RNA sequence: AGGGGAUCGAAGAUGAUCAGAUACCGUCGUAGUCUUAACCAUAAACUAUGCCGACUAGGGAUCGGGUGGUGUUUUUUUAAUGACCCACUCGGCACCUUACGAGAAAUCAAAGUCUUUGGGUUCUGGGGGGAGUAUGGUCGCAAGGCUGAAACUUAAAGGAAUUG
RNA sequence: AAAAAUGAUUAA
């Protein structure tokens, strides 16, 4: 997306699945971005702060949507001892 | 005029949205032709071919005509559209509708050295419709566009200038070549490469920050 | 796999099967059996 | 960090074994696996109770984040799930579908039940099948309450319980609008429990 | 029976690959694979990898970061010269400005770029991109 | 699955694979220290014996073959290991 | 046959929907009041959708009947959809569970009254 | 094109039965392929139940049955309704009911 | 060629039906059907899917073997065993869902891992006919088998699916 | 489970 003097030539970059790092398609219509509100002392949502994960339409159609995202999860702190790297 | 009814809509009318690009890197799905017709003014339009389809009944044969039409500015976007009706004006109009919908983002790239503006893809890609199998091959800058004709304007109306073309199967199935075509041609950006390994903060969605006044009761 | 053999000393092999395939093109056929010369009404000519 | 004040607390650890919810299916898929905790004899599995808390404080942070609360729809194609789904409804915004869902409610733009939800949380992926299946045409991420035998197909957020007892169902659902409405500015009282008695989340006839 | 233990690691690692596995088992792991997977991680197309000892053949963990689009031997291994080191790369990479075509060099395993920096050739082994 | 730790994987899920199909192959059968009432003497013996093993005093059975594991005599102590 | 079609159908349950209160068990004061709740370019149209209307009355009023709520039916289903029970179906009652699920709760680390039950195949 | 995928027949391990005759026609067929049919049926009708039960020197008499299999070749159990052509969905369906 | 030879039954007879019936249907019935010793070598000999190897998907069954049990069971009313139950495992005949994949489609867990085309290897095909014919060879007692053209002719023949 | 054969050429 490089020419020879610099200014970066390219129309968009597309973004890449959170669990298999493969390109979500502009026709991809069964992907998703997954929005974790984050969380403030006490409970509270707080609005407008967020913790994003996307997922491609083949990693949900294939079933492990759900694991993908209890690992993405577990490793970014959202939650604490689901996702097992040890079967 | 128009009235909105997606939040899509809503706020490409309301001038939240003001490129195809967010809707491409979003992946959002695209519902009405004015949203299409707004983000890209310059959107030009190609029939292909018109040909007639009949269905066997009691009394004769009722023939319809199926209409192949690609929209497409020469900047980098094309859609691909086929509509069968009882008339060839209106299945070519309802097929102008169909590809304007239908459009999709193309990646061109450079062959050799990256010495201006890309001229070619940046990978070979291929698609297929049925039997036919259609193979971009990216080619060096003066080679031009090496492909029937038919092939040859959807990708002048999707800008390419500089690639070389295989075909496989019965190519005379115009709509399944030029399926085929409109397949790879999309594929440009499903395919990754080095240039793409680098991570992206995964932004919001416009949906989601232009999101008080979408929908409104 | 594909039913053919594709070691690096395997040319004989490859060069004798499309010998003995090419035997079902007509081309070929007419032009190695010498049908023309033969059997047919002119002898190669275009004219007669 | 992440208080320990979400954990899972005495009272609603009660809640869930009364409601039965660990009683999972005899037949488990290996993709809701790491949610089962022990087989007891005659085949019964045991869900880990933990596990499911855990999942429904993370689909609770799912749902407290879209900016607007009634697009996030609710789906409940079974009685047991009916009178749960139209209380959660009731107490978010959240508008919910009980009964036949009517196919092209996300396509469809022209339909008059058509909606545009940013979230979708299923009671059952089987008797469901259509919600999700047509969230996987437009874009829309899926909770669904999910047993062990229950398919993981476009499922993004799956909850572990037993979705053959009312009790588990209506509880879950309860104990879902509970902690959105936690993770809100309107029911403070985070160690406090929710006011009204969950009974009424729970479906009786006719 | 087996006769290339190189096709069917890179299979396995394609099969991976295309499953959206992020790691996978290769048996039986000969040091011609070992050198393979060395030039990919090299080039970025693969992650750590781990040699088994078990007391027979060995065996490969290596894991997948998703970068990879295809990689496969070239069987038979053909001798190439150096001017058709070109037509191999036209032939099988997707494009001119990345993927590698593996060459087994009597200076030896490396990719087709470090060839042509070495002015050696040799026969083709695989490729990978 | 999806993301799995194949170099270390659970002792009871290597159980339960075959003995060819573990991380690292090896032998699941074992050898036992085994004792008759008529002496003192200890014999070794095979787990999959699939012989007659005879003691040096009870010099008549000891063991029977089987499918599998051998079926040790009712008169008799047996230790792992 | 005396089937009757979709518009007196609709016509005739629009008629319930509006005016629940007004219509009376019998056609010939429904006859009468279909004259000024409704215009209809008939009067056979008139007397079918009265008959009907009233063929609905007769059987609303023993028991409900599907697709159609007339003002006094939805007020009666949201009060009934609000019954609280004074005890817990399920609460502190007596609880019973398996020696799996004792063990459950000893991972997760929490007290509580259990009691032990043994599941036999 | 390929009709079942279990071709006409239960035979998929074997590659030859034996053949059964057809009880109407006595076509012979191989018995996987034939429709088997269990004909169980009181060996007195149910007009004359009560009859034989009035007209009998032993009381509550057993009342016996008939046990019969019937081998049907394909034609003669379509002519006589045992099989009922079905459709093509429908056509997959192994249940009795 | 010898033995056997109940039954059923190419040929045949004969009664029907029919415009004709040297067909279907009915009643008989030689050869065959069975066997021994020799021949023959062909089937829609079919999964119309060569063989060997690797990998890729979610289940419930079942056959054979093996392993284990806060298991049961007729014996000792608390013994190997055998028989059932549960959890596994290897090998096998197969099924159910869906294809992420493939395919022209029907469909397919292989007919996938194929224009992103290379794991090894054998055999076969190249528009429809003429034609598996002619001829030569070779095998067979024969019937015939194996191998196997050309002249000439022709714009379709053909597959799957759609509507009527 | 009675019998029931035939329909010139071209002409979308
Ligand atoms: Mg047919
Ligand atoms: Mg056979
Ligand atoms: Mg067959
Ligand atoms: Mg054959
Ligand atoms: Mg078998
Ligand atoms: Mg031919």
């Amino acid at each position: 997306m490089e020419n020879d003097k610099g200014q970066l030539v390219e129309l968009y970059v597309p973004r890449k699945c959170s669990a298999t790092n493969r390109i979500i398609k502009a026709d991809d219509h069964a992907s998703v971005q997954i929005n974790v509100a984050k969380v403030d002392e006490e409970g509270r949502a707080i609005p407008g702060e967020y913790v994003t994960y996307a997922l491609s339409g083949y990693v949900r159609s294939r079933g492990e949507s759900d694991d993908s995202l209890n690992r993405l999860a577990q490793n970014d702190g959202l939650l604490k001892n689901v996702w097992s790297y040890s079967r | 005029g128009w009235v909105p009814v997606t939040k899509l809509g809503r706020l490409v009318k309301a001038g939240k949205i003001t490129t195809i690009e967010e809707i491409f890197l979003h992946s959002l799905p695209v519902k009405e032709f004015q949203i299409i017709d707004t983000l890209l003014p310059g959107l030009q339009d190609e029939v292909m071919n018109i040909k007639p389809v009949q269905k066997q009944t009691r009394a004769g044969q009722r023939t319809r005509f199926k209409a192949v039409v690609v929209v497409g500015d020469s900047n980098g976007h094309v859609g691909l559209g086929i509509k069968t009706a009882k008339e060839v004006a209106g299945a070519i109009r309802a097929g102008i509708i169909i590809a304007k919908l239908s459009v999709i983002p193309i990646r061109r790239g450079y062959w050799g050295t990256n010495l201006g503006q890309p001229h070619s893809l940046a990978t070979k890609t291929t698609g297929k419709c049925g039997s036919v199998t259609v193979r971009l091959i990216p080619a060096p800058r003066g080679s031009g566009i090496v492909a029937s004709p038919a092939v040859k304007k959807l990708l002048q109306l999707a800008g390419v200038e500089d690639v070389y073309t295989q075909s496989n199967g019965k190519t005379r199935t115009l709509e399944n070549t030029l399926k085929a075509a409109f397949v790879a041609i999309g594929n440009t950006y499903g395919f990754l490469t080095p240039n793409l390994w680098a991570e992206q903060p995964l932004p919001v969605s416009p949906l989601d920050i232009y999101s008080d006044e979408a929908s409104a009761q | 796999g594909k039913g053919k053999p594709r070691g690096l000393n395997s040319a004989r092999k490859l060069r004798v099967h499309r010998r003995n395939n090419r035997w079902a093109e007509n081309n070929y056929k007419k032009r190695l059996l010498g049908t023309a010369f033969k059997s047919s009404p002119f002898g190669g000519s275009s004219h007669a | 960090s992440l208080p320990a004040t979400f954990d899972l607390t005495p009272e609603d650890a009660q809640l869930l074994l009364a409601a039965n919810t660990h009683l999972g299916a005899r037949n488990v898929q290996v993709h809701q696996e790491p949610y089962v905790f022990n087989a007891r004899p005659d085949g019964v599995h045991v869900i880990n109770v933990g596990k499911t808390w855990e999942k429904l404080v993370l689909a609770a942070r799912i749902i407290a984040a879209i900016p607007n609360p009634e697009d996030v729809v609710a789906i409940s194609s079974r009685t047991f799930g009916q009178r749960a789904v139209l209380k959660f409804a009731a107490h978010t915004g959240a508008t919910p579908i009980a009964g036949r869902f009517t196919p092209g409610s996300f396509t469809n733009y022209i339909t008059r039940s058509f909606k545009e939800p940013r979230l979708v949380i299923v009671t059952d992926p089987r008797s469901d099948a259509q919600a999700i299946k047509e969230a996987s045409y437009v874009n829309i991420p899926v909770i669904a309450l999910t047993d062990l035998d229950s398919p993981s197909e476009f499922v993004d957020v799956a909850i572990p319980c037993n979705n053959r007892g009312k009790h588990s169902i209506g509880l879950i659902w309860y104990l879902l609008a509970r902690e959105v409405l936690r993770l809100r500015g309107a029911l403070v009282d985070r160690t406090q429990p929710w006011s009204i008695m969950p009974d009424l989340y729970f479906y009786r006839d006719p | 029976t087996r006769s290339s233990v190189l096709a069917d690691a890179l299979n396995a690692i394609n099969n991976a690959e295309k499953t959206g596995k992020r790691q996978v088992l290769i048996r039986p792991s000969s040091k011609v694979i070992i050198k393979f997977l060395q030039v990919m991680q090299k080039h970025g197309y693969i992650g750590e990898f781990e040699y088994i000892d078990d007391h027979r053949s060995g065996k490969i963990v290596v894991q997948l970061n998703g970068r990879l689009n295809k990689c496969g031997v070239i069987s038979p291994r053909f001798n190439v010269k150096i001017g058709d080191i070109e037509k191999w790369t036209a032939n099988l990479l997707p494009a001119r400005q990345f993927g590698y075509v593996i060459l087994t060099t009597s200076a030896g395993i490396m990719d087709h770029e470090e060839a042509r920096r070495k002015h050696v050739s040799g026969k083709i082994l695989g490729f990978v991109y | 699955v999806l993301v799995q730790d194949l170099l270390h994987p659970t002792a009871a899920s290597e159980a339960r694979k075959h003995k060819l199909k573990t991380l690292v192959q090896g032998p699941r059968s074992y050898f036992l220290d085994v004792k008759c009432p008529g002496c003192l003497n200890i014999t070794t013996v095979f787990s999959h014996a699939q012989t007659a093993v005879t003691c040096e005093s009870c010099s008549t059975i000891l063991c029977t073959p089987t499918g599998g594991k051998a079926k040790l005599s009712e008169g008799t102590s047996f230790r792992r290991k | 046959g005396r089937v009757r079609t979709k518009t007196v159908k609709r016509a005739s349950k629009a008629l319930i929907e509006r005016y629940y209160p007004k219509l009376t068990l019998d056609f010939q004061t429904n006859k009468r009041l279909c004259d000024e709740i409704a215009t209809i370019q008939s009067k056979r149209l008139r007397n079918k959708i009265a008959g009907y209307t009233t063929h609905l009355m007769k059987r609303i009023q023993k028991g409900p009947v599907r697709g159609i709520s007339f003002k006094l039916q939805e007020e009666e289903r949201e009060r009934k959809d609000q019954y609280v029970p004074e005890v817990s179906a399920l609460d502190l009652s007596r609880l019973n569970v398996d020696n799996q699920t004792s063990d459950l709760v000893k991972s997760l680390g929490l007290k509580l009254p259990l009691s032990v039950i043994n599941v036999s195949a | 094109p390929k009709k079942r995928a279990s071709n006409g027949r239960n035979k998929k391990g074997r590659g030859h039965v034996k053949p059964v005759r057809c009880v109407n026609c006595s076509k012979s067929i191989p018995k996987d392929k034939a429709i088997k049919r269990m004909a169980i049926r009181n060996i007195v009708e149910a007009a004359a139940v009560r009859d034989l039960s009035e007209a009998s020197v032993y009381p509550e008499y057993a009342l016996p049955k008939t046990y019969n299999k019937l081998h049907y070749c394909v034609s003669c159990a379509i002519h006589a309704r045992i099989v009922r052509v079905r459709s093509r969905e429908d056509r997959k369906n192994r249940a009795p009911p």
